[PDB]
């Protein structure tokens, strides 16, 4: 009948306070427990590896959202420091409780979890992304705490060269928040990539890094940009889409250059190995800087004739096209090199990620998918048909047509409705004519004779602002309504952030308010329970407008078209008190190098933010075991528990 | 008429902004903004586009990251040079000017290279070349010198526009000369292995090779590489994950089936501490099986005897298999529980006066139930009691402690002595039982016997030796299962994770697995104790670890680098140092990992036969009547 | 007014890389080709260069067969303006395939040679270029004075560091050059070569295009900046070259005669004084 549950992460972060739940079903109106919840256990005698937080429960307080602090000092004099094999270890909750109304031979009901050193966030950047041999190479490295507030704690930095070996470690604690360093790459380095790599000291899972590259170069006036007309080419026999490309070449002060562009043809392979076309060389001067040249259908088909090669054979490979840009008459020259271009079977290709598995038989299933286009952006408009069959309950199989243009962002979303019962659900996704983009998914249905379901239902599609509110719908599928309340939890970045509770109501809808700290992705949880049974399900949310918690915002105040050596008022705008740092490059390095790597930016830094979440897939599952380790808690009611998982991995 | 030229009535290049500063980038600054900055910046001499960092950092705000703003800079009438990477000294090159014009007037412009010391130019720099170059359009004034300097020149170009239009540019660039020769490398390849006597110290000449330039540029690296085994492993473990756990019975009967219930229960608990097989059981079992461990404490001690003897009622008389049984026992669960000293210090002086002259032990009257004892009806009775015993009293030997515990531990370290030496007597002897060998051999690694003793008793276990089926020695009767687990903590205690202890491990597991766990009674208190320490000492031992010493002195005098990859952590760490040196290094290798150590010496070697124009070849010829001015 | 141009390419790289050519060449400083005679060359049934552009003096000429024998093409260009500076230029073949595996190549006009002038002894070599003769008597012209600007011009500007009056024994030649060989009557001043002294051998070079007339068997006047090549014999080495002086030393009589009288006593005075004394005091 009554029960205690304990909710927590799966993984423990040590120096990070870890948010646990607790509450209490079906105790008596008047009831009240009390006890105490710390982190506990390795096999060390039985030391407590935290302080201690207490929780107070009553029938009318029945759920509480508990801080509670691992430091690295209790998790080093435990032992967990000196734990054999895995890092493993035991969230433990302590009331009199549990004797007192349960009768057990215990005071104590935990949950077994996994733990890591891991914490904070780093960042690091350099002076250039590519460097000459013998070079000073600047560069800093930022350190930050889970709260994403600057941290003070000593980190470990080391520098990796090209051939792969440590070249310089330094370790060092920050004052300000910010380690700047400089180091000179040997004269006789062979070209190729260098990686950085920063820890905190304590931290030997805290891996963070950013690389660069060296090579021999000087710095290019011009930069050329061979572009297609699409980044695609149809190698279907009803239609072989005709090859046409707009060449480029500018100076790096903004005007157009002029010249020849001489441009070579072949065919790539996976592996590396490009085989030119003898022939079909193509010779053109610029006009206003740019070249437009095309491949005829003719000549393709007669230069694969020369290759003894079939259009059937294009199912791989990609057409290869390489131009080396002489200027006329300074001289200079510079290539540009386009590897961008596979040979495809459809212009468009379907993205399954964001629809649901393990869906509750007797509620509408949403079919969502994100239809792009093949090696582009996403395919607005594009109609997508989805042909679903439900398989036998015992009666005849029948199959559901439904078809949807995408909304926006390749964005479709198909409610198809799938009855009680159902066998397995056999999913077929076709996108967009001519050529279609198929794509198919199966999926089984929760086991006979469940305890109930739970139907979370999100009206409004769209990844909701930061600062908008989010409505779903909640509704009980499957068995008597006894209950009275359902309860929920918002998942962030591997931490519980919200808890509350809704009671049942006629078509009861709960209200999420969209805060910075639910950025970029959170799940969605909530449960009730029939008789000593619990019931779940999961939904996970992406918030995708994301933006700084304050500001920084660049700008040069004027209408630009400065003259070398005149004075530029550089603006910084903030919200605080903050350590701005700075750099400008040329931007003839983004040209030089080899293999151009993007700076940091802000995407970058909102997908580390997400490396901690636990979370894996979009949510749901066959039963609230399930739902709640897919969402990435671990749980217990003193009967229905969750066994520790295989790491972040989720194989 | 169309060759006219406006010789010297051109600006003075004095009132020309040259040109100079050209970095690749700059403003690397980190400022504190109060919500509002403003930096005056004084731009560069180069004309590109700037693409500008910007990361705020704040205690409140957190980490903000800027979109980039772009600065480009352009001058409308301009001269660009690119220079090579590097120019070879007394090897003529092409410097390649290029005027660009986007006005909208014909620009007419004479360029010269400003006389240098250290460059030889066309008619000694004082010469310069009018040009025109029309509105929208760009012109090469290539300029052909040789570098005469041994490391670098500053050279300017400067172009001086027509008085009527004072159009005007001038660019002053380093040019790098490359050094004397070219560059060569040679790596020195030196496999490692510290581990015994083999590499520990060697060393290592330099490149006696007179092609080398002496002048040149001189550079050395040391760097080292540690590879341990890719082998996915052959440990097993992990006895099943439950079964041990099923085991934990609270006790019931009077204290020999208290025992029964207790001993198993506190092994499991054991097990499954050293194991590490809590986090796939139940959370709260620890704590209830702790609970069962003082509930046992708590048991035992109101059926103890006067001053720490054992039997399952008050009016038997004592068995001293139990009492040693007992303190086993409780001197184990003393770790987990704060049970009383003293009263195991008596239960140990107990078992004293049950010794013999020598070392002999024997039992007035032994536990009800031979279940207990494993069958131990008949064979080498005695001879195993004895051993028992003494593997009771060393462990109950761990419980002295302060002034009041120092006679008292003298007197049983003595008796183990005595005892010892019975139990190396024995096993020096003869064919005892199989059984009666693992645990003398056993109960003598315990107590840290002398190899003259310890040897033979290990090396008679060996003679006895038979297969029990799959691999190594001892469905099965309890006495295989109870005589392995002996053997393999024998082998552990004599060497650590030792190869034969690995297959009789896996035998025993196997057995531990018929239909989740062992159902029989005394063999399972010594399995379970027996495969913990098996898997502890297989994961404990951890070799890491390379340390490379080198030494030498030269150019720059005595010189010493000590580079050890290891720092506890070994995250398949590789690393590279700077060593420039004389002709012979001094190596000295520690620590205990395989490895491959690389000297690479670096240094100007010479010039040696031309590459270029040995494919591809061009000619050319040029015949006419050319106009010059300031020929003669 | 106009110049002929003759271009030829091949190729021994059949063993090596294979491809197509791009020839990129650079006209003297003032000429550019002629489209018209270009287009024809473009339009020819076999001609070699099927594609081609110009502007200045630059013109790029592609060729889709390289030959292992010479393969020539000519065209001519015209000159927007004089010439300013005596000077090779340099064309450069690039592969079409391999831009990396290319021939550069310099050339000069047509009275011009290939390379810069360069004097070089065994491990080190010295700029040639410019105007060798100071070929300067002032004793028989007008300009001579009394002022006494002698010490002014080896101390101030264009300022000296070698002095000596030298007996010339030989006028001899070798490569692009006419050396003096001459022994020291008297050392006035030295930088480089503080070690030298009278009757020591030493070399005078002098570039063999330049006029300068220098008598064997006559005394001269001879000083300059100090030269880097050095004999082979051992004695560092010199070469005349614009801001040397180069004096002729007269007799009695041609003191004595009156349109240098006491004039060239103060040329005498100033020889021995800045010989003892030394540039600053
Ligand atoms: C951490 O980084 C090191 C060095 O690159 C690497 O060997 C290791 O696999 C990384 N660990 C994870 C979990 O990515
Ligand atoms: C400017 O150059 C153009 C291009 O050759 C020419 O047509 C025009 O006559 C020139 N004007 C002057 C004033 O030189």
């Amino acid at each position: 009948k009554p029960r205690l549950l304990l909710f927590s992460p799966s993984v423990v972060h040590l120096g990070v306070p870890l948010s646990v739940g607790v509450q209490l079903q079906d105790v008596p109106r008047g009831q009240v427990v009390k006890g105490s919840v710390f982190l506990r256990n390795p096999s060390r005698n039985n030391v407590p590896c935290s302080p201690k937080v207490d929780f107070t429960l009553s029938s009318e307080r029945d759920f509480a959202l508990l801080s509670l602090q691992v430091p690295l000092k209790d998790a080093k004099s435990c032992g967990l420091h000196q734990l054999l094999r895995g890092p493993e270890v035991q969230l433990v909750a302590h009331s009199p409780w549990l004797k007192d109304s349960l009768s057990r031979t215990t005071n104590i009901q935990g949950i077994n979890l996994l733990f890591s050193s891991r914490r904070g966030h780093l960042f690091l950047q350099t002076d250039q992304p590519i460097y000459n041999p013998g070079q000073r190479v600047r560069y800093r490295v930022f350190a930050l705490d889970q709260k994403m507030r600057p941290s003070t704690d000593t980190i470990t930095v080391m520098v990796e060269n090209s051939h792969g070996l440590r070249v310089r470690k330094k370790e060092v604690y920050m004052p300000s928040s910010i380690f700047q360093d400089d180091f000179v790459i040997p004269d006789i380095s062979e070209p190729g990539t260098w990686k950085i790599s920063a820890r905190f000291s304590d931290g030997l899972e805290s891996n963070s890094s950013t690389q660069f590259e060296v090579k021999k170069y000087v710095l290019p006036n011009f930069e050329v940009k061979i572009t297609p007309g699409k980044p695609y080419i149809l190698t279907v026999p009803g239609h072989l889409d005709e090859m046409q490309l707009d060449i480029q070449a500018r100076y790096i002060y903004g005007k157009p250059v002029q010249g020849v562009a001489y441009v070579r043809f072949g065919l790539l392979d996976e592996d590396g190995k490009k085989t030119f076309f003898r022939g079909l060389e193509s010779q053109t001067k610029l006009v206003n800087g740019q070249s437009h040249i095309s491949l005829s259908k003719a000549e393709f088909q007669d230069a694969l004739e020369k290759l003894n090669m079939g259009i059937t054979d294009l199912q791989g490979l990609r057409l290869y096209v390489a131009a080396a840009i002489i200027e006329s008459p300074g001289g200079e020259m510079e290539e540009a090199e386009l590897t961008s271009w596979y040979f495809v079977s459809s212009p468009f290709s379907l993205d399954l990620s964001k629809t649901k598995r393990h869906l509750v038989p007797g509620a509408p299933f949403l079919l969502q998918a994100l239809v792009r286009e093949m090696s582009g952006s996403p395919a607005s408009g594009i109609p997508v048909k989805v042909s679903a069959t439900v398989s036998s309950p015992g009666s005849v199989p029948e199959v559901q047509d439904i078809q949807q243009n995408t909304d926006g962002s390749g964005q479709v979303s198909i409610p198809i409705i799938i009855p009680q019962t159902i066998s397995e659900l056999q999913l077929s996704v076709s996108a967009g004519s001519p050529h279609p983009a198929i794509a198919r998914l199966t999926v089984a249905a929760p086991p006979s004779g469940g305890p109930g379901f739970l139907s979370i239902e999100r009206p409004d599609s769209r990844p909701p602002r930061v600062g908008d509110t989010l409505n779903l719908n909640l509704r009980a599928v499957g068995s008597g309504a006894t209950f009275s309340h359902y309860y929920y939890m918002i998942l962030s970045r591997g931490q519980i952030v919200f808890m509350n509770r809704e009671p049942k109501r006629t078509l009861t809808s709960v209200s999420v308010f969209v805060d910075h700290h639910l950025a970029p992705s959170f799940y969605f949880v909530a449960f009730y329970y029939h008789g000593d049974h619990p019931v779940a399900n999961s939904l996970r949310v992406d918030v995708q407008a994301g933006a700084c918690e304050g500001k920084l915002e660049l700008s040069v105040d004027g209408a630009k078209q400065y003259r070398n050596g005149e004075s530029v008022k550089l603006h910084l705008e903030t919200d605080s008190l903050a350590l701005v740092a700075l750099g400008a490059l040329d931007t003839a390095l983004y040209a030089a190098g080899s293999k151009s790597h993007k700076p940091l930016n802000m995407g970058k830094v909102f997908e580390a933010m997400n490396s901690y979440d636990l979370g894996c897939g979009p949510g749901g599952g066959d039963s609230a075991l399930q739902v709640f380790q897919a969402a990435g808690l671990a749980f217990s009611d003193g009967d229905q528990w969750t066994l520790s998982r295989k790491r972040l991995s989720c194989p | 008429a169309l060759e006219i030229l406006q010789e010297e009535d051109l600006i003075d290049e004095d009132d020309i902004p040259v040109r100079s500063f050209f970095p690749e980038n700059w403003l690397w600054r980190v400022e504190t903004v109060d919500r509002f900055q403003i930096l005056t910046l004084w731009l560069p001499d180069s004309l590109t586009t700037w693409e500008i960092h910007g990361l705020s950092l704040s205690k409140t705000k957190g980490l903000c990251v800027a979109t980039p703003v772009q600065l480009r800079v352009f001058r409308e009438f301009h001269l660009h040079l690119r220079l090579p990477m590097s120019v070879r000294r007394f090897e003529q090159l092409e410097l390649r000017p290029v005027l660009y014009n986007y006005l909208d007037k014909n620009l007419t412009v004479s360029v010269h290279v400003s006389p240098v010391e250290g460059l030889c130019l066309a008619g000694g720099g004082g010469l310069a070349q009018q040009v025109l170059v029309p509105a929208g359009s760009a012109r090469p004034v290539a300029f052909s010198v040789v570098p005469t300097a041994a490391a670098a020149v500053s050279l300017k170009v400067v172009a001086r526009g027509s008085f009527e239009f004072p159009v005007g540019d001038a660019v002053s660039k380093v040019l790098q000369i490359e050094k004397e020769g070219a560059i060569h490398r040679e790596e020195l390849v030196y496999e490692l292995n510290p581990l015994d006597h083999r590499g520990r110290t060697l060393e290592i000449p330099g490149n006696s090779d007179p092609n080398m330039i002496p002048d040149g540029d001189f550079n050395s690296y040391v760097r080292v590489t540690a590879s341990d085994p890719l082998d996915t492993l052959g440990s097993e473990g992990a006895l099943s994950p439950g079964g041990v756990a099923s085991l934990l019975r609270l006790p019931r009967g009077c204290g020999e089936q208290t025992m029964i219930y207790l001993a198993p229960t506190l092994a499991a608990s054991r097990y499954l501490d050293k194991t590490e097989q809590w986090s796939t059981l139940p959370p709260e079992t620890k704590d209830h099986a702790v609970d069962l461990i003082q509930k046992g404490y708590m048991r035992i001690q109101q059926f103890r005897k006067a001053d720490g003897s054992y039997a399952a009622w008050l009016s038997r008389d004592s068995s001293t298999w139990l009492t040693a049984f007992v303190l086993k026992v409780l001197s184990l669960a003393q770790e987990q529980v704060g049970g009383s000293p003293e009263k195991l210090q008596e239960t140990s002086n107990w078992l004293l006066s049950q010794q013999q002259a020598d070392g002999s032990f024997q039992d007035p009257c032994p536990v009800l139930d031979r279940s207990m004892q494993g069958g131990l009806v008949g064979n080498d009775e005695t001879v195993a009691l004895t051993a028992f015993v003494t593997i009771a009293l060393h462990h109950g030997l761990a419980v002295f402690q302060d002034e009041g515990a120092e006679p008292l531990k003298q007197r049983v370290e003595a008796s183990i002595s005595k005892a010892n030496s019975f139990l190396g007597e024995k096993a020096s002897a003869g064919l005892l039982g199989a059984h009666a060998a693992a645990i003398t051999a056993y109960a003598l690694s315990l107590t840290k016997a002398p190899v003259d003793l310890l040897g033979v008793a290990h090396n008679n276990l060996m003679a006895m030796a038979q297969e029990t089926g799959d691999n190594l020695y001892w469905q099965a009767p309890a006495l295989w299962i109870e005589t392995t687990a002996y053997a393999l903590l024998h082998l552990l205690l004599h060497e650590g994770k030792a190869e034969m202890a690995d297959q009789a491990s896996a035998w025993l597991t196997r057995q531990g697995s018929f239909q989740g766990g062992f159902r029989s009674t005394q063999d399972t208190v010594i399995a379970l104790d027996a495969l913990s320490a098996y898997w502890i000492a297989s994961h404990t031992t951890e070799e890491r670890g390379l340390n490379v010493t080198l030494s030498s002195t030269g150019r720059n005098g005595f010189k010493s680098h000590a580079l050890q990859l290891n720092n506890r952590q070994i995250r398949g760490l590789e690393e590279e140092l700077q060593f420039s040196l004389g002709s012979k290094i001094n190596v000295k290798v520690g620590g205990n990992s395989k490895g491959t150590l690389k000297v690479l010496r670096t240094y100007n070697v010479l010039d040696m036969k031309n590459t270029t124009c040995q494919d591809l070849q061009i000619e050319v010829t040029v015949k006419g009547h050319v106009e010059y001015t300031m020929e003669a | 007014s106009r110049v002929h141009y003759t271009v030829c390419i091949w190729r021994n790289g059949k063993v090596g890389l294979s491809g197509m050519a791009i020839a990129d060449v650079t006209l003297l400083s003032g000429f550019h080709a002629l489209r018209a005679d270009l287009e024809k060359l473009t339009s020819l049934s076999d001609r070699y260069v099927s594609h081609f552009e110009t502007e200045g003096p630059h013109v790029l000429l592609y060729f889709d067969s390289v030959p292992t024998s010479r393969e020539c093409v000519g065209f001519e260009a015209v000159q927007e303006v004089p010439v300013g500076l005596v000077q090779p230029a340099s064309a450069t073949l690039y592969d079409y395939y391999n831009p990396e595996r290319r021939c550069s190549v310099f050339y000069g006009a047509p009275s011009k040679s290939r390379l810069l002038a360069t004097l070089c002894s065994a491990e080190v070599c010295q700029c040639a270029e410019g105007k060798c003769p100071r070929q300067r008597r002032a004793l028989e012209r007008g300009l001579q004075d009394e002022d006494g600007y002698r010490m002014k011009f080896a101390c101030y500007y264009p300022r000296v560091e070698y002095g000596f009056q030298v007996k010339v024994l030989r006028e001899d030649s070798r490569a692009a050059f006419r050396l003096f060989e001459t022994k020291i009557t008297q050392v006035l001043h030295f930088t480089k070569d503080v070690k030298a002294a009278a009757n020591q051998m030493r070399n005078f070079l002098v570039r063999a295009s330049c006029r300068l007339r220098l008598e064997p068997g006559k005394e001269y006047l001879i000083m300059g900046l100090d030269g880097a090549t050095y004999d082979l014999e051992g004695h560092p080495q010199y070469l005349l070259d614009s801001n040397s002086w180069i004096e002729e030393m007269p007799s009695e009589r041609l003191c004595r005669s009156t349109r240098q009288r006491a004039a060239c006593a103060q040329l005498n005075d100033f020889l021995q004084e800045y010989g003892t004394q030394g540039c600053q005091v």
